[PDB]
C-alpha cells in the first residue's frame, strides 16, 4: 500500500522534471513538416491517372 | 527430395513416375523438363495446382500424358508412341505461382530413358576459358521482349554442375534465389540478358542455361559450358 | 498516516505539472495554422474491394510495399491479399476465430495475430517446406491481446486488456520487457518512425509514452473523456493522434507534452475505432461507428471528406507506405481500397 | 342459345347483366392491382438489399400478378360491348394465354410460399430453409416452365369464335364434352387447398405446442398464416363451387335445352371475377403487411 | 501473363475453400457462457458433454459452440461485441451463495452482472437461458437458515417451493426489454440430466424466430 503509493509518486517525480518547450515551436515542427512533404501526398494532391496502380 | 521412372523400352509404351516429399506437393505446379544425352534441356509437359490447366509440348501433343494425384503425393507421365527423339533424361520440377513466389525453384534428380509462334533463345556463346577467381559474364538473347505490362521480366537462370540436376539461380532475370550466393547477378534489357559472376569459385563449372516464361511454349538456349 | 502524506504529495506534485504544462501554451495550433489555406473538399473512390471474409474484418495491416496486405476476421482466417489484382497470396486458418489485431513484419517473412486467447501467434510465410506455418506462439499476457507491432524480424511490442504491454523476443519466446502504469485496458500502439518510442492508449482515457530500450513511462497524456480505442503516430514522429469513445479526436505533442488540436462535431455522437495519418501527415482519418470513414484536415482540424461506402461499424484503417492508398475494413466482411 | 364450336354442341350466352356489373367490378382490380403489384415490384428491385430463397419465390408471386393485372382492361372492352372481340387472332390467342398462365402462376407461387413457411417452423432444422439463391432460381425457372408447358394448347387452338354478329374471345363455354383444362380449372383450387390447409393448421399447431405464441411478433405472423388460407378461398371457391353445379347439370339434363343455363352461365363469370381479387389483395398481405 | 494467369487461379483454389469453410461454419450453433466463478459452470460443461474456453458437444445432430470467457477478468465493454450474434447466453447462478459474501454476498454479485449482461445494448433480441444451479445445497440450507439475509423484503415460509421461486422471479424482473427477448429459468442439481434438452429446446425457438425472418413473416 506504502509502496504503490510511492512508486506513483517516484514515477510523477521523473515526468515533472523533463524539458518543454513552447506550444508555438512544436505547432511550427508539425506546419513546417506538412508544407516539405506536400506534394508527396498522394491523397492531399492527387496524382495522374496514368501514375496510379489502383486505376489501371 | 523426388525421383522415379522407368530406364528401358524397345518402341511401345512407357511411363514416368515422380515422389514428392514434404513441401506440400498439392499447392505446387509441376513440369516434366528433359535434357537430351548430349543437348540441352527442353519442357515437355505441365499440370497446375489441383489438376487444372495442362500445357504439353508441340512435339509431344498428342503421344504424351501429364496426371498427378495429390494424395500420396506422386506425378505421373504417360507416354503412348515413343519415337527415337523421345531419348533423354527427364527432371521432374516443382513451381509456385503467387505475387512473390519464385518458379522452378527445386528440380528432381531424373531418369533416364533409351528406345535403342514460339520463342527461341539463342545464347550464342557456347564455351569460355575456366580460369578461377575472375569476373565471368554470360550473355543471352531472345526473340522478342519479354518484359510485360506488370513490369517483370520472365528470364530465368539455371546452373547445371556437371553429375547433377540444374540449380535455378535468378528468377525474373533480377531476383536471386535462395541459398545462392549474392556473386551471381542479373541484369537486361527485355530482349539482350546477362549474367555475373563477381568472383569465380571451384563449384560454379557447369552448363548454364536460360529459360523464358512470356509465353507457355517455353524454350531454353542450349546452355553455355564454362 | 504515510499514505494521506504521500496523497497530498502526489496531488501538489500533479498540480505542478498542470502548472508547467500550462506555462509553455504560449498559443493554440489553430491560431498558428488560421492563415495556411485549406485543404479543400477530397473525395476518394472505392478502386478495389477484397471479398472473402464471411465475418467482422476487426483488423488489418499493409506490407511495407504498399501491395501486400493481411487482414483478420471473426471468422478465424488470416487472409493476405493482392491490393493491386485482389488476388489471395494467403490464407492462413487461426488456432482461435477470436482474433483482434494483425501485424506485418517489416521484412515481410513474417505476420502476428492475437486476440481473446491472450497468445500473439507468429506465422512464417517465407517457409521453404511448402505453406504457411506458425513460428512462435507467445504467452504470458493476462488479458486480451488489443494490439501487436512488429519492432524488426526478431522483436515485437504486444499491448493487453491486463493494464500492461510488453516486449517480446521471438528467438526465445520471452518478454524482455514488460511496461506498466496504466490502470486501464491498453487498446491500442504505435511504434515512432524511429523504432525507439511507442505510445500506448488505454481505458483510463490515458495515453502512456514508452522509451523500449530503457523499459519505462517518459511522458502521460490526459485530456480525453473515455476509454481511447485508437492510437497513430505522426509522421515526423513527435506527435501522435488519439481516437477516443466520447466522439472525439486529440492531437498531442511529445515537447509539447499537451493537447494541441480536437476533432469533434457535434453531429457526431459516434465512437471512433481506428485512425491513421497520411503520408504527408496533412490529413488525419479517423474510422467511426456511423458506418462512416472521417477525413479531417489536421493542421486546421476541419473536416474535408467523408468515406461512405460501408454498412457497419469501421473497425480497421491503414495508409500504406507509399501514401498512394487507404484501406477500410469493416463489421460487414468487406475490405475497400480507396484513391 | 346455341353455337356449334369445333364439333360439339356449345352454348353461348350474351347476357345483358354482364354489362353493368363486369367493367366496374373489373375496373376497381386493375386500378388497384397496378398502384399495389406495380409499387412491390419497385420495391423488390431497387429498394432491397439481400436476397434471400424465401424473398425469391415471393418475387416470382408478385411478377405472376403483374402480368395478370395488365390483361384487365382488354377483358373490360370484351365485357363493354357484350362479348364482342374486335382485336384479332393473335392478339385474342395472346391474351387468353397470359390469363390461364398468369392464374395458375399465382396459385404456384403461393402454395410454394405456403410450403416454404412450413419447412421453417416444424422442420426448422431441415437442409432444405438454407437453399442457395442459384438453388431457388432453377426452381422458380422449372415452376414456370410447367406453368408454360400446360397452357401452350390456348397458342394453337384457333379461337377468333364467330357468335352470329359477334366475335367472343373466350374457352370458358358449356358443352358436354369432357375437355381437359376444365378439370385442371378445379384441380387449380383442390389441390392447393389440400396443401395450404395442411400447411396453415401445423404451422400453427407448431407454434402452440411450444409455448411460442406468447410473443407479440409471433401471434401476429400467427394470424396472417390464416389470412393467407381465408384470402385464397374466398376468391377461388365461389368460381369453382358454380363450375361443378354445370357439370351437375351436364350430367342430368344435357345440351338438347340451353336454357336452365340461363343463370349458372352469368353467375360463373360474376364469381370468376373474384378470381382477379387474390391478385389484388396479395400486395397488401404477402409484402406490405411484413415488418421487413 | 503466364505467371499472372497462374496466380489467379490460385486464389480461385482458394476461394473455394473459404466457402468449403463458411459453409460448415454456419452449420455450428454458437452459445456465450457466463457466471460468477463458483457459480456452477464447470459442473454445467460437464452435463453437455488461460483466455477462452471453447466447448465442443453435439445433440440431436446439431452441433454447439460453448465459449467460457470466465478467465478474462477485464473490462467486459471492451470485448463483449465480439459476442453479438450467439444463439443464446447460458447464464449459471449459485442458489446455495444467497448468505454467502465475497462485505456484499455473492448472490446480489450475480444480480449485478446478470442486469448488466440482459440489459446490454449488444443483447437486445438475444435469448438468455438461465441456470440456477446448487438447488441440493439450497434445500438444506434453506432449512437452517433463512432468505431475509440475502432478501430483507422477503416475506415468506422458508420452504423450498416457495423461497426458489421468489429468487426466480427476481432475477427476471431485471429484464427490461420484456418484448424482444425471451429469459429461459430452469432449476439445476448437482446430479441431474435433461439439461442439455433445456438448451436445444431454447436454441430451437431461436432458430424458428430466425427462420420467420428470412421468410419476412416476423
Ligand atoms: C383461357 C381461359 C383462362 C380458359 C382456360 N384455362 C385453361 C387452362 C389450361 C391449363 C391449365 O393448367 C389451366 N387452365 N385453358 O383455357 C378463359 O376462358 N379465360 C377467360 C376468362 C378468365 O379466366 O379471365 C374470363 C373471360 C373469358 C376468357
Ligand atoms: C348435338 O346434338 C345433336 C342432337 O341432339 C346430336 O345428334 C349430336 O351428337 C350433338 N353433338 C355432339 C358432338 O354430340
Amino acid at each position: 500500500s506504502i509502496a504503490q503509493a510511492r512508486k506513483l509518486v517516484e514515477q510523477l517525480k521523473m515526468e515533472a522534471n523533463i524539458d518543454r518547450i513552447k506550444v508555438s515551436k512544436a505547432a511550427a515542427d508539425l506546419m513546417a513538416y506538412c508544407e516539405a512533404h506536400a506534394k508527396e501526398d498522394p491523397l492531399l494532391t492527387p496524382v495522374p491517372a496514368s501514375e496510379n496502380p489502383f486505376r489501371e | 527430395v523426388e525421383s522415379g521412372g522407368g530406364l528401358v523400352q524397345p518402341g511401345g509404351s512407357r511411363k514416368l513416375s515422380c515422389s514428392a516429399s514434404g513441401f506440400a506437393f498439392s499447392s505446387f505446379g509441376m513440369h516434366w523438363v528433359r535434357q537430351a544425352p548430349e543437348k540441352g534441356l527442353e519442357w515437355v509437359a505441365y499440370i497446375s495446382s489441383g489438376s487444372g490447366t495442362i500445357y504439353y509440348a508441340d512435339t509431344v501433343k498428342g503421344r504424351f500424358t501429364i496426371s498427378r494425384d495429390d494424395p500420396k503425393n506422386t506425378l505421373f507421365l504417360q507416354m503412348t508412341s515413343l519415337r527415337s527423339e523421345d531419348t533423354a533424361m527427364y527432371y521432374c520440377v516443382r513451381s509456385i505461382y503467387y505475387y512473390g513466389s519464385s518458379p522452378f525453384d527445386f528440380w528432381g534428380q531424373g531418369t533416364t530413358l533409351t528406345v535403342s509462334s514460339d520463342i527461341v533463345m539463342t545464347q550464342a556463346t557456347s564455351s569460355v576459358p575456366v580460369t578461377p577467381g575472375e569476373s565471368v559474364s554470360i550473355s543471352c538473347r531472345s526473340s522478342k521482349s519479354l518484359l510485360h505490362s506488370n513490369g517483370n521480366t520472365y528470364l530465368y537462370w539455371f546452373l547445371q554442375r556437371p553429375g547433377q540436376s540444374p540449380q535455378l539461380l535468378i528468377y525474373r532475370m533480377s531476383n536471386l534465389a535462395s541459398g545462392v550466393p549474392d556473386r551471381f547477378s542479373g541484369s537486361g534489357s527485355g530482349t539482350a540478358f546477362t549474367l555475373t559472376i563477381s568472383r569465380l569459385e571451384a563449384e560454379d563449372v557447369g552448363v548454364y542455361y536460360c529459360m523464358q516464361h512470356l509465353e507457355y511454349p517455353l524454350t531454353f538456349g542450349a546452355g553455355t559450358k564454362l | 498516516s504515510e499514505l494521506d502524506q504521500l496523497r497530498q504529495e502526489a496531488e501538489q506534485l500533479k498540480n505542478q505539472i498542470r502548472d508547467a504544462r500550462k506555462a509553455c501554451a504560449d498559443a493554440t495550433l489553430s491560431q498558428i495554422t488560421n492563415n495556411i489555406d485549406p485543404v479543400g473538399r477530397i473525395q476518394m473512390r472505392t478502386r478495389r474491394t477484397l471479398r472473402g471474409h464471411l465475418a467482422k474484418i476487426y483488423a488489418m495491416h499493409w506490407g511495407t510495399d504498399s501491395r501486400l496486405l493481411v487482414s483478420a476476421s471473426q471468422d478465424g482466417k488470416l487472409i493476405i491479399w493482392d491490393s493491386y489484382t485482389t488476388n489471395k497470396v494467403h490464407a492462413i486458418p487461426l488456432r482461435s476465430s477470436w482474433v483482434m489485431t494483425c501485424a506485418y513484419a517489416p521484412s515481410g517473412n513474417y505476420v502476428a495475430c492475437g486476440g481473446l486467447d491472450n497468445i500473439c501467434s507468429i506465422y512464417n510465410l517465407k517457409t521453404r517446406e511448402g505453406n504457411v506455418r506458425v513460428s512462435r506462439e507467445l504467452a504470458g499476457h493476462t488479458g486480451y491481446l488489443s494490439c501487436c507491432r512488429f519492432l524488426d524480424d526478431n522483436q515485437i511490442v504486444t499491448s493487453s486488456g491486463d493494464t500492461t504491454c510488453a516486449l517480446w523476443d521471438i528467438e526465445t519466446g520471452q518478454q524482455t520487457t514488460t511496461f506498466t502504469g496504466h490502470t486501464g485496458d491498453v487498446m491500442s500502439l504505435s511504434l515512432a518512425p524511429d523504432t525507439r518510442l511507442f505510445v500506448s492508449g488505454a481505458c483510463d482515457a490515458s495515453a502512456k509514452l514508452w522509451d523500449v530500450r530503457e523499459g519505462m513511462c517518459r511522458q502521460t497524456f490526459t485530456g480525453h473523456e473515455s476509454d481511447i480505442n485508437a492510437i497513430c503516430f505522426f509522421p515526423n514522429g513527435n506527435a501522435f493522434a488519439t481516437g477516443s469513445d466520447d466522439a472525439t479526436c486529440r492531437l498531442f505533442d511529445l515537447r509539447a507534452d499537451q493537447e494541441l488540436m480536437t476533432y469533434s462535431h457535434d453531429n457526431i455522437i459516434c465512437g471512433i475505432t481506428s485512425v491513421s495519418f497520411s503520408k504527408s501527415g496533412r490529413l488525419l482519418l479517423a474510422g467511426y461507428d456511423d458506418f462512416n470513414c472521417n477525413v479531417w484536415d489536421a493542421l486546421k482540424a476541419d473536416r474535408a471528406g467523408v468515406l461512405a461506402g460501408h454498412d457497419n461499424r469501421v473497425s480497421c484503417l491503414g495508409v500504406t507506405d507509399d501514401g498512394m492508398a487507404v484501406a477500410t475494413g469493416s463489421w460487414d466482411s468487406f475490405l475497400k481500397i480507396w484513391n | 342459345h346455341f353455337l356449334e364450336i369445333d364439333k360439339k354442341n356449345c352454348c353461348v350466352f350474351r347476357d345483358d347483366f354482364i354489362v353493368k356489373v363486369l367493367p366496374p367490378v373489373l375496373g376497381l382490380e386493375f386500378i388497384f392491382g397496378l398502384l399495389g403489384n406495380g409499387l412491390a415490384l419497385w420495391i423488390f428491385c431497387f429498394h432491397l438489399k439481400s436476397w434471400k430463397s424465401s424473398r425469391i419465390f415471393l418475387f416470382n408471386l408478385a411478377v405472376a400478378d403483374f402480368l395478370l393485372i395488365i390483361c384487365l382492361p382488354f377483358l373490360m372492352d370484351n365485357y363493354v360491348r357484350r362479348w364482342d372481340w374486335k382485336f384479332g387472332d393473335i392478339p385474342c390467342r395472346l391474351m387468353l394465354f397470359m390469363l390461364a398462365m398468369n392464374r395458375q402462376g399465382s396459385i404456384i407461387f403461393l402454395t410454394v410460399v405456403a410450403v416454404d413457411r412450413y419447412f421453417r417452423v416444424v422442420h426448422p432444422h431441415h437442409a432444405l430453409n438454407k437453399i442457395s439463391n442459384r438453388t431457388a432460381a432453377i426452381i422458380s425457372c422449372l415452376l414456370w416452365g410447367i406453368t408454360i408447358g400446360l397452357t401452350v394448347h390456348l397458342l394453337k387452338k384457333k379461337m377468333p369464335i364467330q357468335n352470329g354478329g359477334a366475335n367472343l374471345c373466350s374457352s370458358f363455354s358449356i358443352c358436354h364434352t369432357f375437355q381437359w383444362h376444365e378439370a385442371m380449372f378445379l384441380l387449380e383450387f383442390f389441390l392447393p387447398l389440400g396443401i395450404i390447409l395442411f400447411c396453415s393448421a401445423r404451422i400453427i399447431w407448431s407454434l402452440r405446442q411450444r409455448q411460442m405464441d406468447r410473443h407479440a411478433k409471433i401471434k401476429r405472423a400467427i394470424t396472417f398464416i390464416m389470412v393467407v388460407a381465408i384470402v385464397f378461398v374466398i376468391c377461388f371457391l365461389p368460381s369453382v363451387v358454380v363450375r361443378i353445379r354445370i357439370f351437375w347439370l351436364l350430367h342430368t339434363s344435357g345440351t338438347q335445352n340451353c336454357e336452365v343455363y340461363r343463370s349458372v352461365d352469368l353467375a360463373f363469370f360474376i364469381t370468376l371475377s373474384f378470381t382477379y381479387m387474390n391478385s389484388m389483395l396479395d400486395p397488401v398481405v404477402y409484402y406490405f403487411s411484413s415488418p421487413s | 501473363s503466364a505467371e499472372d494467369k497462374a496466380a489467379v487461379e490460385r486464389s480461385k483454389m482458394i476461394d473455394r475453400n473459404l466457402r468449403e469453410d463458411g459453409e460448415k461454419a454456419a452449420r455450428e450453433v454458437k452459445l456465450l457462457l457466463l457466471g460468477a466463478g463458483e457459480s456452477g459452470k464447470s459442473t454445467i460443461v460437464k452435463q453437455m458433454k488461460t483466455g477462452i474456453v471453447e466447448t465442443h458437444f453435439t445433440f440431436k445432430d446439431l452441433h454447439f459452440k460453448m465459449f467460457d470467457v470466465g478467465a478474462q477478468r477485464s473490462e467486459r465493454k471492451k470485448w463483449i461485441h465480439c459476442f453479438e450474434g450467439v444463439a443464446a447466453i447460458i447464464f449459471c447462478v449459485a442458489l446455495s451463495d444467497y448468505d454467502l459474501v465475497l462485505e456484499m454476498n455473492r448472490m446480489h454479485e450475480s444480480m449485478k452482472l446478470f442486469d448488466s449482461i440482459c440489459n446490454n445494448k449488444w443483447f437486445t433480441d438475444t435469448s438468455i437461458i438461465l441456470f440456477l444451479n446448487k438447488k441440493d445445497l439450497f434445500e438444506e440450507k434453506i432449512k437452517k437458515s433463512p432468505l431475509t439475509i440475502c432478501y430483507q423484503e422477503y416475506a415468506g415460509s422458508n420452504t423450498y417451493e416457495e423461497a426458489a421461486a421468489y429468487i426466480q422471479c427476481q432475477f427476471e424482473d431485471l429484464n427490461k426489454r420484456k418484448d424482444t427477448k425471451e429469459i429461459y429459468t430452469h432449476f439445476t442439481c448437482s446430479t441431474d440430466t435433461k439439461n442439455v434438452q433445456f438448451v436445444f429446446d431454447a436454441v430451437t425457438d431461436v432458430i424458428i424466430k430466425n427462420n420467420l425472418k428470412d421468410c419476412g413473416l416476423f
